RNA sequence: UUGCCUCCUAAAAUGUAACGGAGGCGCCCAAAGGUUCCCUCAACCUGGACGGCAAUCAGGUGUUGAGUGUAAGUGCACAA
RNA sequence: UUUCUUGCCGGAGGUAGAGCUACUGGAUGGCCGAUGGGCCCCACAGGGUUACUGACGUCAGCCAAACUCCGAAUGCCGGU
């Protein structure tokens, strides 16, 4: 046995992670017609979902575990590109072009811009 | 011989103005209040003064949402 | 690590009196140092 | 005289004088106790001649617990003025009594002796009360 | 040392209320109610006077043989909401037990014998939670007191505690504590 | 292709000690040092503002980096003290200048304490928080001894992964922190 | 008065659009802000009177 | 004493009198206004040269007991 | 008939009562025992002895128009 004392900074990203994305919900949420775009990200892979926020819902999702995406040879903004088109291309599929950005977080920036970039070029309009 | 005191305001009609399976208007101010003592719910805007006021028309309904007591307008059916 | 604010730091070398050779790294713009008592020279470090 | 230090108020409305006393109904310090039976200001005036007479009674060995505290300040306007100009200045002090709450509460060896001192403190008091034993 | 469960009459209350439970009381009956594992709460009306009388024989904690409409059962008073003034019981509470069941209880202590004379013994505690079977259950234990040297505190885990039962009170809970009789110059310089 | 020589030394042999020795069923739960905080506690800057200069310039030299000025967040009626008054200045550490500092201090400017006597074993908080002061800036070489104005003293503070005194005394003298022998 | 009434006067036109309140101890200066003017139909500087 | 604001009286909607019980106001801030993002205090224990419970540093415990220009009340840690 | 009554349904309260280890204050008696009190060996180090005063804490019983972890009956708003 060995019991450690101090907290570990896992806590300390997870829960402040926590705390940045409801203070952010207070203010963004999703419908039908106008959804949410939340995202994940960690040190691997990014991830996507399109949520009715009436029902708890997922109406289309991606991440960068797809074989696809895991087919690129090139950068983590490579993999965020990527996710982003296919985003874009599933919920226009599902019957949507407005959507609300949820960054979930984390600051806007870098890998999570690229995204959304990309789902801004690629047809969806925030 | 004298009280030091003696005064008092006027008394400003604070409260519910409108109670739970109530029809009102798309504008109607529904409770008055100092704080946020009722925190303002769905499809309901609160104002400067912190006066809850409805956002569409519809019926009043209290409710409670993680421990704050909110005020909602839920749309009543088209006849 | 900011544009200049931080004061000038660069490697440094440091020779000891009693002949040892420290490779470190200092504030020192001449980056040369030689102290006469060092970690082999006091009785409470080396016991003498 | 048992006076607080302080209160937060000093001109307090009159105690409600109503019901009957729900806390502080039993015997629990001592032995032998006294236990009201009707509803009144037990002043600290009061309070202190009763826990005199015990001591007076006992005056030898023995424990008198006064279980209530005079801490409500009535209040008199000064003498020959007429109605008005406020409230008065407070000038004497009560413990609102309930008939149920045991008041003063004694441990004493004997039993004669005690029920004597009991009952002399109770000639003290405005009320009508009895002596109560540890026991049902 | 099994105590012999006393025998009672009762039959189920018709009709509840304050107003059932006045004029029953006012029959000479007290209501009261079982409950337990037996998972029923059931309303029971049961003679006043053999209540009082069964009491004092064998105070607050004792077993009862209810017969409740010919069935028998097992019952220990649980509690009993007695008036602060007219004094008589007006409610009781009956869990039902069975044999070999450990059941928690709070039995009163009653200090025993003189002490040694220039000091007064006083009890701070009255009574002591004990863990004991529905039958073994004492209605009083003693506390020994017999000239104590100056003074000095009592706890419950230097009791003679009887076979079959545990101390449930932490060990270090005062029940009586002897204390120096107050001279005449000490009896009255406190309580002002 | 360059890394500060003695956070080499500490993963090649320390790593094994604090393993063997202390025998943990995960190799990650082997300790570590983590950070050092260097703080001029000026405080006595009520009065002369113009002391907190020589106090970042001196600590900035030793150090490497500028510290960021404490200010006092309490209004207190004694020391002449109000809100937002410059008090103290602190750096922290951590990677190579975390060692390197560590270097310049133990090998260096801890020799060069006039009537040295060790530091106790006992100045640990309860988990292995290391925290030590002094009483003068001139053991530290990167400043000139006739160049300094007033005896001022630092305060080092070593904040490790110990998870009691024990991890934290076997880790600072496995580093080479030459103790108080109690 | 330490917090006199202040009028402020668009710079393009020098009509006075806006009365506001300001401390003189601590703005002993003119105040100027980029405010709006009805008849300009833009924001223009506008600066006290 | 006379206008305004807050509380109790005031009897769980609102309103409610007395020379009833307590206090504030006649301002202040070009940021103490707008928005964007980030953070969590007070207190307590332990370890530190001045430095003492107390000043700044480090570790921990700490869900609100701190703070909110300004009375009081309603609020606010999702933070106001 | 929009009025009013009665039944049912949808509401928001902080009164009566109660409780307080749920806050703010008051407040009874115990228990351990500080810090600060005195003394010994003898230093103003250090240690222990002693009516010590006895922080904090804790056990049990209490109190409040301007206290509330709670909390009705009635009344009130609406619908039927
Ligand atoms: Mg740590
Ligand atoms: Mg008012
Ligand atoms: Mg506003
Ligand atoms: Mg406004
Ligand atoms: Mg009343
Ligand atoms: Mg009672
Ligand atoms: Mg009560
Ligand atoms: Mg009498
Ligand atoms: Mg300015
Ligand atoms: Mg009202
Ligand atoms: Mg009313
Ligand atoms: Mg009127
Ligand atoms: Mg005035
Ligand atoms: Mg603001
Ligand atoms: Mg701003
Ligand atoms: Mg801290
Ligand atoms: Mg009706
Ligand atoms: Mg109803
Ligand atoms: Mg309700
Ligand atoms: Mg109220
Ligand atoms: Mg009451
Ligand atoms: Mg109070
Ligand atoms: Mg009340
Ligand atoms: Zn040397
Ligand atoms: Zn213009």
């Amino acid at each position: 046995a060995h019991k450690p004392v101090g907290q570990n900074i896992s806590e300390v990203r997870r829960n402040a992670r926590l705390r940045r994305h409801a203070r952010l919900r207070k203010k963004v949420a999703g419908t039908a017609e106008v959804p949410r775009l939340v995202v994940n990200r960690s040190a691997r892979h990014i991830h996507v979902q399109l949520v009715n926020d009436l029902n708890g819902t997922t109406l289309a999702a991606a991440s960068s575990i797809e074989a696809d995406v895991r087919a690129i040879d090139g950068d983590k903004k490579a993999h965020s590109v990527r996710v982003g088109q296919l985003i874009a291309e599933r919920a226009k599929a599902a019957g949507v072009e407005t959507v609300v950005f949820d960054r979930g977080g984390y600051t806007y920036g870098g890998r999570i811009a690229a995204l959304a970039d990309a789902a801004r070029e690629a047809g969806l309009k925030f | 011989s004298s009280s030091r005191n003696g005064r008092d305001s006027a008394a400003q009609r604070l409260g519910v103005k409108r109670f739970g399976g109530q029809v009102v208007k798309a504008g109607e101010i529904l409770v008055r209040q100092r704080g946020t003592h009722f925190h303002p719910g769905v499809n309901v805007g609160r104002g400067g003064d912190d006066t809850l006021f409805a956002l569409a028309p519809g019926a009043v309904e209290f409710g409670a949402k993680r421990g704050r007591k909110t005020v909602n307008i839920v749309p009543v059916a088209r006849p | 690590m900011k544009t200049g604010i931080h004061p000038e730091y660069v490697d440094t070398t440091v020779q000891c009196g009693c002949g040892h050779s420290f490779t470190t790294r200092s504030t020192k713009q001449s980056g040369t140092i030689v102290v006469e008592v060092c970690s082999q020279c006091h009785p409470f470090y080396t016991g003498k | 005289m048992l006076i607080p230090r302080k209160v937060k108020h000093r001109k307090q409305h009159h105690p409600e004088q109503r019901g009957i006393a729900s806390g502080g109904t039993s015997v629990s310090f001592g032995d032998y106790g006294i236990q009201a039976l009707e509803h009144a200001y037990i002043t600290n005036r009061q309070i202190e001649s009763a826990r005199i007479a015990i001591n007076r009674h006992i005056k030898r060995g023995g424990k008198v617990w006064i279980n209530i505290f005079p801490d409500r300040p009535l209040t008199k306007k000064p003498a020959e003025t007429r109605m008005g100009s406020g409230k008065g200045s407070p000038e004497w002090w009560v413990a609102n009594v309930k008939p149920g709450r045991v008041l003063f509460e004694l441990s004493y060896p004997d039993e004669k002796t005690a029920r004597d001192a009991l009952t002399r403190a109770i000639h003290k008091l405005p009320i009508k009360a009895r002596i109560v034993t540890r026991e049902e | 040392t099994a105590n012999i469960p006393n025998k009672l009459t009762a039959n189920v209350r018709t009709r509840t209320g304050k107003g059932a439970s006045r004029q029953a009381r006012r029959d000479g009956k007290v209501p009261a109610v079982l409950y337990g594992h037996g998972t029923d709460p059931q309303h029971l009306e049961l003679n006043a006077r053999d209540f009082a009388a069964v009491l004092r024989s064998h105070g607050t904690n004792a077993i009862l043989t209810l017969d409740i409409e010919g069935t028998e059962q097992l019952a220990l008073t649980k509690a009993l909401d007695v008036h602060p003034i007219r004094r008589n019981i007006q409610h009781a509470d009956l869990l039902v037990v069975q044999r070999g069941e450990k059941v928690t209880v709070e039995v009163t202590v009653l200090v025993e014998g003189d002490a040694t004379p220039g000091t007064l013994v006083t009890q701070d505690a009255n009574t002591i939670e004990i863990e004991a079977e529905a039958l073994s259950i004492p209605e009083q234990l003693t506390v020994s007191v017999e000239g104590v040297e100056a003074g000095t505190q009592i706890t419950a885990g230097q009791i003679s505690l009887p076979e079959g039962v545990n101390l449930i009170s932490d060990p270090e809970l005062l029940v009586v504590n002897v204390v120096e009789a107050p001279s005449a110059e000490a009896l009255e310089e406190e309580g002002a | 292709k360059a890394l500060p020589r003695l956070k080499q030394r500490y993963r090649e042999e320390i790593r094994e000690a604090l393993q063997q020795e202390f025998n943990y069923a995960n190799v990650m739960q082997i300790p570590g040092v983590v950070k050092v905080v260097v703080n001029m506690g000026v405080g006595d800057a009520a009065r002369d503002a113009k002391l907190i200069n020589g106090a970042i310039n001196d600590l900035a030299l030793i150090t490497g980096q500028k510290p960021e000025v404490r200010r006092a967040r309490k209004s207190i009626a004694q020391f002449k003290l109000r809100e937002g008054m410059p008090i103290g200045a602190r750096v922290t550490l951590r990677g190579d200048r975390m060692w390197e500092f560590l270097d310049r201090l133990i090998s260096i400017a801890l020799p060069r304490i006039r009537d040295f006597r060790g530091l106790s074993p006992k100045q640990f908080d309860g988990t292995g928080n290391y925290t030590f002061g002094l009483n003068e800036q001139s053991m530290f070489h990167e400043i000139d001894v006739d160049s300094i104005d007033r005896p001022r003293g630092m305060d080092i503070t070593v904040v490790t992964t110990a998870t009691n005194d024990a991890e934290g005394r076997a880790l600072l003298r496995a580093l080479g922190f030459p103790f108080k022998e109690n | 008065d330490v917090r006199p009434k202040i009028t402020l006067a668009c710079e393009v036109c020098k009509h006075r659009n806006y009365i506001t309140k300001k401390n003189r101890r601590n703005d002993p200066d003119r105040l100027e802000i980029k405010k709006f003017c009805p008849n300009c139909g833009t924001h223009q500087p506008h600066k006290e009177s």
